[PDB]
């Protein structure tokens, strides 16, 4: 019944069926939700009782924050979609790693679609890391592993 | 055997002998203190260590 730190995880994103090395280094990712959207019905002489439809099933965004650094193929694959060209897919694999560096717990998530790069303010007040923020829409999630 | 020259060259300063200017003056004082130089440091920190 061992719990589960949330400071060391990896995430690996595949172009092409390609992964990239040199994008698996994060300061944060936001946590995968999935919600099964229902809406309440009521019978006629049933005062005392709920009753709830089951619908189709919503996604949450994935959310991702990084320092500025160096050009990498998910940087590069970032400013195209937002630079008017042709959207393009990718695959992501978030993993949470133990000690040893064993995946103990991991998530995938198809078709992903960049839809936003920020950055951060110019303070010149401030002491901290100039940090982008991304986030991405995908299709279908599905988790692997032996804790959960 | 010591010579003062040697004193002058190799040993530490003590600090009740000073001279202080302000401006294009000279005022003699009592006790300066605070000449200190401090700095903030920033962290970042990743996934994977």
């Amino acid at each position: 019944y061992t719990p589960s730190v949330s400071h060391r995880f990896i995430a690996s994103f595949l172009f092409n069926n390609i992964p990239s090395p040199l994008d698996i280094a994060f300061q944060r990712i936001s946590g995968l939700s999935r919600e099964l959207q229902t809406t309440q019905y009521s019978q006629g002489g049933e005062n005392a009782r709920n009753v709830w439809l089951a619908e189709k099933i919503q996604h949450g965004s994935l959310h991702l924050e990084r320092g500025v650094m160096t050009v990498t193929p998910l940087t590069l694959m970032f400013d195209r979609v937002l630079r008017g060209e042709k959207a393009v897919y990718a695959d992501v694999v978030i993993m949470l790693l133990n000690e040893n560096s064993v995946p103990v717990a991991s998530w995938t998530l198809s078709n992903a679609l960049p839809v936003r790069w920020s950055t951060g303010d110019f303070d010149a007040n401030s002491n901290a890391v100039l940090v982008n923020s991304l986030e991405l829409r995908y299709q279908d999630m599905r988790w692997l592993g032996v804790k959960v | 055997a010591i010579t003062p020259e040697q004193i002058a060259v190799e040993y530490p300063i003590p600090t009740y002998r000073f001279v202080v200017s302000v401006g294009d003056e000279q005022i003699p004082f009592n006790n300066v203190s605070g000449l200190d130089v401090h700095y903030d440091v920033i962290e970042y920190k990743d996934g994977i260590g």
